[PDB]
């Protein structure tokens, strides 16, 4: 759906209003979660002092997203470098204490919780307009043009044939992923095709540290910290 | 040949072949590995079965989309084979039945079944059918196996004359029935050898041989009508080969001397067994008869191929046998047995 | 807006990034060899490859610099060149806020200084490098390959190297055993020369030789 | 300018070895260096 | 242009040196390895498949390539001591799926259009 | 004692495939990195190139 | 299948606050499937004079 | 009658057979995600008397989904070799099936049928979770119309 | 309509139809060989031929969006008429 | 604006500390935790009566393939290979040559439905809208072959699946 | 449907088909498109 | 007409609560010894 | 160019003309560029490709219909910028992003024209003409294409 240029087409009619719905009642459905864990005798000892980083260790391993936040080091994309319309929606970055599981598992659950307000300043803040760039080079032109205008059907055809060329240049950007800095290193030559795509993966860096942070803890607890590692095992294979 | 039938690529899945076989019985020992050579170089085999098709289902990751073909026939019926046939280069004949079942003897699915094959497919017309018999095959042994084969390959010989006769001695694979067979007999206290088993001298040659033996047949444009003889390299002589195959598997040996017509009865008694018997009194005549050797015929070797010795390929098969103190046993622990002058 | 779909553009972080730019090319000269801010604000400082070591210590541990998370790295091949390998590092800096990107060159038969000791994270990185594109790093502690399979020949990312492979696999019966082949694909890799040969930007016409 | 424990490698750059083809796409293959010509079309 | 620094080995004799004890830590382990992995075939034809990968590899004349071999070649043998190549992988050195491809211009005339 | 976690087991030539097709083909693969975050890649990839053509999306 | 308030009371009661107001499945609250037709906007660059791309 | 008697015998057997499918989970790629979600209570998997269970001695059959990766490709086969053998493997994707989006890659197999025997194919990029609830309802019915005994009343 | 073979097959609007040689017939036995029968090449021919007293028309397929893109026909030469190249619909000017 | 996680620090008064000591040997999170899962017994399963009860869906959804004709009756494909250009798989090949009457159509349009990524991606490319992915995902085989697609099986889909792709374009068109 | 019938057109089929897999009405993939190389025809006369 | 997109009601949607919602319920510390010991009295007697 | 139009009127059509089995003509592609009437008047030697009419209905083609029968006749193919003027053998069989292109030479004459053979999936659909400035400069006969 997110394409370059803006969103493939607009949202279907009433889809807001059923986004504020399943919005209404998910705080609940979040203390179901966090109740019956969160305080949990057996859930914190198998989560508490279990795979403690410390800062620096953290920041020298290539660790993004929950990771910094888990353990103290205040960092976020989403406030340090804000993409898109982040700068303006409010809301509050769970920085974490302990550094182990149970903290950066905390971490997402408020994440869950944060993210609800920024949906719901989303779903009251849509603003009306267009869903595509106005510019028929990079995005493709609407289909009720396209079978009436010449230029329309030319740039539709380019578009969807050759591809807009893109300048020539090297550019590394990178989000707040829900795991960590998922970024890309994206090199063009000025043609219609990627010269190089380097993928930044949130779990690499992630997973090139779980030996660290196994050091010592027993076995039963190496599914522990790869549980809050958040490894997808579709990024670090890319 | 056919302007979809030349051959075209590297001999690999996606290559084309040329050939169109239509392996009858190729869900068995031999029919896997035949199809298995057939589908690496990417021929459409029509592969015709009447058991259940669960039990074809390894039959299918071995050629590419489209090549392997999966047909419903049955013995005893012109049409099914008609139809698995009418667009075939080649037909290949693999049925067979160590036992005569209920509503198959050996005279039913060795010259019954045979003939009708031969039969159709010159009618069909067909270019080459591979029929298979076994060395043994013979008029008046007493074994009706060898007895119905030896009437079967002379019919089929009548019926399509250009039909090239393979005549393996034993095969020895992954599931034979031959290595196997003597393998499981510790179950029964100890190995009842026919006379010790001093006399039978056998010439058994391996499965992957014979296998590439067809495929070469096929290809090679002198096998029109000629009639091969597939033996091993070597030539063992009875009681040595179940030494080498019980010190391979690591099995304790008891040589049991058990008089002919006894082990006659016991063949019997393992016969009424409804499923699959574990050993008839024909099976107990086979082994005890020898393969006589048969220069005139021409060999293994002048299909282009050199023959595997078992003590090769030995633990292959009997690595399965051995237990956990010896599953990790190497193959040069166990040097061959006697090896009787071929 | 006179731009509503023109991305704006920042002068203030263009100045800032050039002075910092200045900055690092008189504390090192003896690797910066030229440094460039691109048109999106981002900087790239191109360094000879014997200064991977030095030059990335400093941007870690300078009280001005302190970049102190290795965002990726990797390298783009380019067979035209001397060296064809390019490899590039991504530093950020959370104290100051900002990214900076260091690049060496390195032909195949060139070993680099791995940066395990300055970065941890490099460490899974380089194993990447060396087995998507060939280029070795010494002093590594388990230099091997990471992504590729076990006994894979060959360099994946390589610009020679064809997209299709060279091997496919396969589950032979008669061995019993999953087996290796050479390709033979179904349909072939249609290619599609897609290139318009009117000039696209004038901006970037390289001036004729 | 560079004392990097520097040898003689005057042999021509032969990494074939390591780029781990086949023998077959190693000599049978004549590869061609050309200038493209113009799409005569447009 | 002509010189340019090296990977390990200085020139070709240090370089052999680097290839004798590989060919060395390969020799060893071997018969080690066939036990490992249930290799139907014997140690025999293993100890000279070793012999003969590093047969081929004759022609190199250049210090800093036979590093990069004898590096490779230690990586494939530390995938092979710690079970991390399976009998597939292993296997895949004997080529023995694949058919001969004959060296003949007749056959090679006969069978395609192959140079 | 140590965790050494062989991983390439699912390594989809992805950064090689992304080569051979155009920005508009080569979307669908974002999707497909990280199966649970699919508009946050494909905002990462799209950012990226929006960033390239020196152009902004539209506010909504 | 809203049921009977012996359960609801003890539903309620069990997980310690009001399942009834906020619950787990959409009954009618979700909108219609059957939507009348859209009007989509066009950009700013819809216009028939002064749009020149140079621009 | 003995075919009567074969028949409702094997239609014992059989009903027993499909009424009880336990996959072994090869959670691969984004095809496993589709996957949980039939097991999540909007499907329910289990309802159907299926059940996931791990250990694939106890398994009966193989749900591939996701792309199967040239280097775990010997993991695929030792994994459907040991499985009690009344067997069935269901391929979840396009990538499974063919190759699917990854079919020109050089580190791919183009389908995993080439590594196992592949019965009821499940297209998609992914199948949705009601996708594969149907074709695991088309291998019920598979196991439905078998005659294992029928045949071996009749060999 | 679709056209049997001489072999006894369907023969496909494109003209495909196996030959009586062929090996590649295998597959359809047993099977059904997948052919449509509303052949586009006959079921155009039935569209009655517009006519307009217009030197050019505008043919967009109707439904306007759901159509094929805008094409307008030169309905000049007497002798033949002119046919939209998306859809295929006729029109003819009366006798001008 | 940064939030504390995980810094409450209990009281050391005698009330405190009995209640975390009551809590500790008169296991009380845990009767919480189990008091819980008796609330979710007693709920409204979501489960769906497969097959008997589909899962809901929307117009824009992307399955089986299919190519359209006009209402005439002639195909809507011009054979513009803009589908196949814009493919991300490479699954559409495209053949085409001179009809017979004049306007020519494809000669062989074969979808991979093994290497479709589903992406719809064709659905926006075609110009005339003849090729569209239809509402189904229920065309799961027992072959591979059978997934393979060629311009017969597709055309079939389009004379089958065409009362409700008609309806589906028709609430969906002024969206694109 | 009652209330509202979807728009009727000659080549909507007048009977859903279930899955025909398994079944012997199956899709068997097939060329669609005639050959390409035209093999010369040999002279039949006996010539010299 | 005039334009019509997706857009929310007039008066923009009501509040949606994220904070957590964990009640407190049951008795003191001292009140659930009581009852323990009590029991144990009663058993006892 | 633009991105877009602001042409709200009613575009005009051409009616086609026939000038030979080799040469697709639909003429209302056309934009005036007189390049084929250049070339049959000054590389072809023919006078037979012309400009009819004044304004907006000006049409160029032959008046009386006439085939443009040349050794170089395809030529007008290739230099038309639009699809005005197309090969009908070729019509609508490939696309030009599909086809692999093989320099080679031809061989039908003894001038060795230098030609561009496009290949796509094993087959051959079109052979362009290729760029030598000496030998064959930029066109090719008719029996070479
Ligand atoms: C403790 C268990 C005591 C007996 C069961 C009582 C019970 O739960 O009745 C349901 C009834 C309502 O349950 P609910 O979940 O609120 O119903 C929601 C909808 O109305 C539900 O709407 P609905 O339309 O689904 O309800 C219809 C439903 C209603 O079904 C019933 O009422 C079943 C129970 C009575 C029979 O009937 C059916 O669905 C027909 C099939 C019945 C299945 C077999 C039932 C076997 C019952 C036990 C047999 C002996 C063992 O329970 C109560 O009102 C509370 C009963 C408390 C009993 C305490 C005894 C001490
Ligand atoms: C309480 C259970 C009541 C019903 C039990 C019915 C018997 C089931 C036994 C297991 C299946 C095998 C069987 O019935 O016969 C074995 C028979 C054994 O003979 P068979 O030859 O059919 O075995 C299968 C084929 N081979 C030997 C190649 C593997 O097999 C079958 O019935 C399967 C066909
Ligand atoms: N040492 C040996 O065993 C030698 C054997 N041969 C010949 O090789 C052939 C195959 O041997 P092998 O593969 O080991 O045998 P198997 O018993 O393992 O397989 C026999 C095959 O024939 C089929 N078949 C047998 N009888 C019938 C029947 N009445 N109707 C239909 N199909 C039938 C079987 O079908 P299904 O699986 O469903 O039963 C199976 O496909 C036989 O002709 C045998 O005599 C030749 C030389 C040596
Ligand atoms: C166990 C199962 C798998 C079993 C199979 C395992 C097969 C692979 C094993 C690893 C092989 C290894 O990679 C090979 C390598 O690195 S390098 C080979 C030798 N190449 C060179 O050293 C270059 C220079 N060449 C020379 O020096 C001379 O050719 C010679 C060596 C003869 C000495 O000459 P002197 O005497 O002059
Ligand atoms: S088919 Fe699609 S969803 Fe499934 S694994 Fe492949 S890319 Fe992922
Ligand atoms: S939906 Fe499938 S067929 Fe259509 S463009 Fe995408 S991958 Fe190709
Ligand atoms: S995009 Fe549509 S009109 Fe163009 S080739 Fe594909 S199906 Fe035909
Ligand atoms: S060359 Fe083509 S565009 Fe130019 S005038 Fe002639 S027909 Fe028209
Ligand atoms: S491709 Fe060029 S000549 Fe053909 S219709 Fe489009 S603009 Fe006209
Ligand atoms: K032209
Ligand atoms: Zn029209």
């Amino acid at each position: 759906y997110i394409r370059p240029g803006g969103v493939h087409q607009d949202l279907p009619l009433g889809l807001l209003d059923d986004i504020y719905e399943f919005s209404k009642n998910f705080s609940f459905r979040i203390d179901e979660l966090e109740e019956m864990l969160t305080n949990n005798r057996i859930w914190r000892n198998r989560t508490v002092d279990i795979g403690v980083v410390t800062a620096e260790d953290a920041l020298n391993y290539g660790f993004s997203g929950v990771m910094l936040r888990g353990s103290g080091i205040q960092w976020d994309l989403r406030k340090t470098q804000p993409y898109d319309v982040y700068d303006q929606v409010e809301f509050d970055v769970p920085i974490g204490s302990r550094g182990d599981c149970y903290d950066r598992y905390l971490c997402r659950v408020e994440e869950m919780r944060q993210s609800l307000r920024i949906i719901s300043q989303c779903l009251n803040k849509m603003p009306p307009g267009e869903i595509k760039v106005d510019d028929a080079k990079v995005s493709p032109p609407k289909r009720a043009e396209m079978k009436t205008s010449m230029e329309s059907l030319i740039h539709h055809f380019k578009l969807y044939t050759e591809g807009y060329q893109v300048p020539p240049g090297a550019t590394y950007t990178a989000i707040e992923a829900p795991k960590g800095e998922f970024g890309v290193y994206l090199v063009s030559d000025g043609s219609s095709r990627p010269y190089r795509c380097k993928i930044k993966a949130p779990g690499f860096a992630h997973l090139a540290g779980l030996d660290k942070m196994s050091k010592g803890h027993m076995l039963a607890d190496v599914v522990a910290i790869i549980g809050t590692q958040d490894i997808v095992f579709g990024e670090v294979d890319r | 040949l056919h302007h979809a039938l030349i051959p075209h690529g590297k001999g690999g899945r996606s290559s084309v072949s040329g050939i169109v076989a239509t392996v009858f019985g190729a869900t068995g020992f031999l029919g896997r590995y035949v199809v298995n050579h057939l589908g690496r170089m990417g021929s459409q085999v029509i592969v015709p079965y009447r058991c259940e098709p669960y039990d074809t289902m390894h039959l299918r990751p071995m050629g590419d989309l489209g090549q392997i073909i999966f047909m419903e026939w049955n013995g005893k019926d012109k049409d099914s084979i008609r139809k698995v046939v009418e667009h075939s280069n080649v037909v290949i004949n693999l049925v067979g039945r160590e036992w005569e079942t209920k509503n198959f003897d050996f005279e039913d699915v060795f010259v019954k079944i045979p003939h009708a094959i031969a039969q159709v497919s010159k009618e069909a017309g067909v270019e080459k059918l591979i029929h298979i018999s076994h060395l043994n095959a013979d008029i008046k042994s007493p074994s009706r196996y060898l007895r119905s084969k030896a009437v079967g390959e002379k019919e089929v010989r009548a019926a399509f004359p250009e039909a090239t006769i393979i005549k393996p001695s034993d095969i020895f694979g992954r599931e034979d029935r031959f290595l196997n067979y003597f393998a499981s007999m510790r179950w029964f206290g100890g190995v009842p050898l026919i006379s010790l088993g001093k006399e039978t001298v056998k010439q058994p040659v391996y499965i992957v041989d014979v296998s590439k033996g067809i495929i070469n047949a096929i290809k090679d444009p002198d096998a029109k009508g000629k009639t091969f003889a597939f033996v091993g390299p070597n030539r063992y002589l009875l009681f040595d080969l179940v030494q080498y195959i019980f010190a391979v598997a690591y099995r304790p040996f008891l040589p049991y001397p058990l008089p002919h017509f006894a082990y006659r009865w016991v063949g019997r008694l393992f016969e009424v067994s409804p499923f699959e018997p574990w050993t008839t009194r024909d099976k107990v005549e086979r082994v005890h008869m020898s393969d006589m050797t048969l220069p005139h015929l021409p060999g293994l070797e002048d299909l282009g191929i050199q023959a595997t010795p078992l003590e090769l390929k030995a633990i292959e098969v009997l690595r399965r046998h051995r237990t956990y103190r010896w599953l990790t046993s190497e193959m040069e622990d166990v040097k061959p047995a006697k090896t009787v002058n071929i | 807006d006179t731009r509503p779909t023109i991305r704006p553009r920042n002068d203030v972080v263009h100045k800032q990034l050039s002075a910092f730019g200045q900055y690092v090319a008189e504390i090192l000269p003896k690797y910066v060899q030229q440094v460039q801010v691109s048109c999106f604000n981002e900087l790239e400082i191109f360094i000879h490859p014997d200064g991977v070591i030095p030059v990335l210590t400093f941007l870690r541990d300078h009280t001005n610099a302190q970049f102190k998370s290795l965002a990726d790295l990797t390298a783009v091949d380019v067979p035209t060149r001397q060296n064809r390998f390019e490899i590039v590092y991504n530093l950020l800096s959370l104290r100051f806020n900002s990214q900076i990107r260091v690049k060496t060159y390195t032909d195949e038969l060139t070993p680099i200084e791995s940066s395990v000791t300055v970065y941890k994270a490099a460490n899974w990185y380089e194993r990447e490098i060396w087995d998507m594109f060939g280029v070795f790093f010494a002093n590594h502690p388990d230099l091997r390959r990471i992504l590729t399979g076990y006994g894979f020949e060959g360099h994946p990312f390589r610009k020679d190297f064809p997209l299709s492979g060279y091997v496919e696999l396969r589950y032979d019966d008669e061995v019993k055993r999953v087996v290796a082949e050479p390709v033979e694909l179904a349909q072939e890799f249609r290619k599609f020369d897609l290139n318009s040969p009117w000039e696209a930007f004038p901006a970037y016409r390289q001036p004729p030789e | 300018t560079q004392d990097t424990q520097l040898i003689a490698v005057d042999e021509k750059l032969d990494i074939t070895t390591l780029t781990g083809v086949p023998e077959e796409h190693i000599k049978t293959r004549k590869v061609r260096i050309f200038v493209p010509a113009r799409n005569n079309m447009q | 242009g002509t010189s340019v620094k090296p990977i390990f080995s200085r020139d070709m004799n240090e370089a052999k040196r680097r290839v004798r004890e590989l060919y060395r830590a390969w020799y060893r382990e071997v018969p080690n390895t066939v036990h490992l992995f249930q290799l139907d075939i014997s140690v025999k034809q293993g100890r000279d498949k070793v012999r003969e990968m590093f047969m081929k590899n004759a022609h190199v004349t250049d210090p800093r390539v036979v590093d990069l071999l004898v590096i490779k070649g230690k990586m494939e043998l530390e995938e092979t001591i710690n079970v991390w190549k399976q009998r597939t992988h292993i296997m895949r050195f004997f080529h023995e799926t694949e058919a001969p491809r004959p060296t003949d211009f007749l056959s090679k005339f006969y069978v395609g259009h192959d140079p | 004692r140590k965790c050494d976690p062989h991983i390439g087991l699912l390594h989809r030539g992805t950064e090689k495939l992304i080569e051979y097709k155009t920005y508009l083909q080569a979307l669908p693969y974002f999707d497909r990195l990280d199966y649970v975050s699919m508009m946050c890649n494909e905002q990462a990839y799209s950012l990226a190139v929006e960033k390239l053509l020196n152009i902004q999306p539209p506010p909504r | 299948a809203s049921a009977t308030r012996v359960i609801q009371l003890l539903r309620n009661w069990a997980s310690g606050r009001d399942l009834q107001a906020k619950l787990q499945l959409r009954y009618q609250e979700i909108s219609k499937r059957t939507q009348p037709p859209p009007k989509l906007p066009v950009g700013p660059s819809h216009k028939l004079s002064n749009n020149y791309y140079c621009t | 009658r003995g075919e009567y008697v074969v028949a409702k015998l094997d239609d014992l057997v059989n009903w027993a057979r499909r009424s009880s499918l336990w996959p072994m989970t090869f959670g691969l790629a984004c095809c496993a995600v589709e996957m949980m979600h039939m097991a999540a209570p909007r499907y329910d998997m289990d309802r159907f008397g299926v059940v996931f269970r791990a250990s694939p001695r106890q398994s009966d059959v193989m749900i591939v989904a996701g792309t199967l990766t040239n280097k775990m490709a010997p993991a695929l086969r030792k994994v459907y070799d040991q499985m009690p053998e009344p067997r069935y493997v269901v391929s979840m994707g396009s990538c499974a099936n063919g190759g699917g989006y990854y079919h020109y890659s050089y580190s791919v197999v183009r389908g995993c049928d080439r590594i196992v025997p592949v019965d009821i194919y499940v297209p998609g990029c992914p199948p949705t979770a009601e996708a594969l609830l149907y074709g695991i309802l088309q291998l019920q019915r598979k196991i439905k119309r078998e005659k294992r005994l029928r045949i071996w009343y009749r060999r | 309509g679709v056209r049997t073979s001489p072999t006894g097959e369907k023969v496909t609007h494109t003209g495909q139809a196996y030959d009586d040689g062929d090996y590649r017939r295998v597959r359809f036995s047993d099977r059904q060989k997948e052919v449509n029968e509303n052949f586009a090449i006959d079921l155009i021919a039935e569209q009655p031929v517009s006519e307009v007293g217009s030197r050019v028309i505008s043919c967009d397929g109707g439904g306007g969006a759901l159509g094929h893109p805008r094409v307008y026909i030169n309905l000049d030469k007497e002798t033949k008429t002119g046919t939209c190249g998306y859809c295929g619909l006729q029109f003819r000017q009366p006798h001008h | 604006t940064y939030k504390f996680v995980n810094m409450r620090e209990p009281s050391m008064d005698m009330k405190s500390v009995t209640d975390r000591a009551a809590q500790t040997l008169l296991w009380t999170e845990l009767v919480r935790g189990l008091g819980m899962t008796l609330s979710y017994l007693f709920r409204e399963p979501a489960t769906i009566n497969y097959p008997f009860e589909k899962g809901p869906l929307s117009p824009r959804f992307r399955g089986e393939h299919a190519l359209r004709r006009y209402p005439s009756g002639e195909e809507r494909c011009i054979a513009c290979k803009l589908c196949e250009a814009v493919c991300p798989a490479q699954a559409i090949t495209i053949e085409a040559e001179p009809r017979a009457d004049g306007s020519r159509r494809t000669t062989r349009y074969d979808i991979d439905m093994t290497k479709c990524i589903y992406c719809g991606f064709c659905q926006e490319a075609c110009p005339v809208d003849a090729i569209v992915e239809g509402p189904n995902f229920e065309f799961s085989t027992e072959t591979h072959e059978e997934l393979l697609y060629n311009k017969e099986k597709l055309l079939n889909n389009g004379d089958k699946w065409e009362a409700e792709i008609a309806a589906n374009i028709q609430a969906d068109y002024l969206y694109r | 449907p009652t209330t509202k019938p979807p728009t009727a057109r000659k080549y909507i089929w007048t009977n859903h088909k279930f899955n025909v897999s398994g079944t012997p009405q199956q899709y068997v993939p097939y060329s669609t498109t005639r050959k390409k190389i035209q093999e010369w025809v040999p002279p039949s006369t006996p010539y010299k | 007409s005039k334009v019509k997109q997706d857009m929310p009601p007039p008066g923009g949607y009501g509040p949606i609560d994220y904070k957590r919602n964990l009640p407190r319920r049951g008795l003191s510390g001292y009140s659930m010894f009581a009852v323990g010991i009590g029991t144990l009295l009663f058993g006892y007697w | 160019g633009s991105d877009r139009s602001r042409f709200l009127e009613g575009k005009r059509a051409v009616e086609d003309k026939n000038i030979g089995p080799l040469v697709k003509t639909i003429m209302t592609r056309c934009i005036q560029c007189t390049r084929c009437i250049r070339f049959a008047s000054e590389i072809a030697g023919v006078d037979d490709l012309g400009t009819t009419g004044r304004g907006n209905d000006m049409q160029v083609g032959t008046y009386i219909e006439k085939m443009f029968m040349s050794e170089l006749s395809g030529n007008i193919i290739d230099i038309c910028p639009v699809g005005a003027l197309t090969s009908k053998p070729y019509a609508f069989t490939a696309r030009p992003w599909e086809t692999r292109k093989t320099e080679s030479i031809d061989v039908m004459d003894a001038v060795g024209s230098n030609i561009v053979v496009s290949t796509r999936t094993g087959e051959v659909m079109r052979i362009l003409p290729r760029m030598h400035e000496d030998i064959n400069e930029e066109w090719i006969s008719d029996k070479t294409r």
